[PDB]
């Protein structure tokens, strides 16, 4: 058996996201990203009394923390992985293929704990900036508002 | 000229036609008009 | 910062009135026409007399 | 009458079971199979393990 092999691109995932990528990193924890307009206003009125102006631009919020997933290797693991040139030596290479064999489908490991990462994070959204029905379902206008 | 569905529906043997105003204007803010509200 | 800020509210703040010209020609064409059943004999009860 | 023989292919059945044969049956205690099948993972937040 190999782990089931055939590749990113077979169905249909990639908009959870959008993107930017973010290769350089190494600075923020809560910094900012903007935009600088609001939301429609005043044409229905009388001479209306007065309300306080149209341009403020509402300010928001980030996160950060950790995401975390380990391969571990025994002591037994290492030293017989290691040459000296010592090995070239008829009880080494074939039983080194058998070998080949396991630790490939978990160092990738190294290929099976990101790019399957996120259905318990981001059903962290679905659990985590906008719940359920009783707000919105068929809306188109008793809020405006508030007043 | 300039094309457009803004397009035809039919009421009787006509044309009629129906996409109607909730696609154009006025979101999220704090005022008030005439309309729908109470009656008796 | 002078540059992109006044486009976009007289862009949209000087077309407000381009939020002024359909809700003043429906509340006097919706404030001066109230109610239906009857219209619908002002076709059957009214020609001759 | 001739009987009609039938032939264990033929049959919808044989893709079932796949057939080997192996003359030096008569041989044998007990054979065995082995498995090597393994799961990928997945991680949690909070104090989770």
């Amino acid at each position: 058996n190999t782990l089931n092999f055939v590749r990113f691109l077979e169905l249909g995932l990639s908009v959870a996201c959008i993107c930017t990528k973010f290769p350089e990193l190494a600075y923020v924890r809560d910094g900012v990203i903007q935009f600088e307009v609001q939301q429609p206003m005043i044409a229905r009125d009388g001479p209306h009394p007065v309300d306080q102006p149209v341009h403020n631009y509402m300010v928001k919020r980030i996160h950060k923390r950790s995401l975390s997933a380990a391969f571990a290797i025994a002591s037994e693991a290492l030293s017989l992985l290691s040459n000296t040139y010592v090995d070239g030596t008829e009880i080494d290479s074939s039983l080194r293929i058998r070998a080949i064999q396991q630790m490939a489908r978990n160092l990738r490991t190294v290929l099976d704990s990101f790019e399957r990462g996120t259905a318990d994070q981001l059903l962290g959204v679905l659990l985590e900036k906008a719940p359920p029905l009783s707000l919105l379902s068929p809306i188109n206008k008793f809020q405006p508002e508030g007043h | 000229n300039a094309r457009v569905p803004a397009d035809l529906v039919i009421v009787g043997d006509k044309l009629v036609f129906l996409e109607a105003l909730e696609r154009r204007v006025y979101q999220a803010t704090r005022v008030a008009y005439p309309l729908i509200g109470n009656i008796d | 910062r002078a540059i992109q800020q006044m486009a976009r509210n007289l862009r949209t703040v000087s077309d407000s009135f381009e939020r002024g010209t359909a809700d003043q020609l429906l509340g006097v064409l919706l404030e001066k026409a109230p109610p239906l059943s009857l219209l619908s004999p002002i076709n059957k009860f009214q020609p001759e007399g």
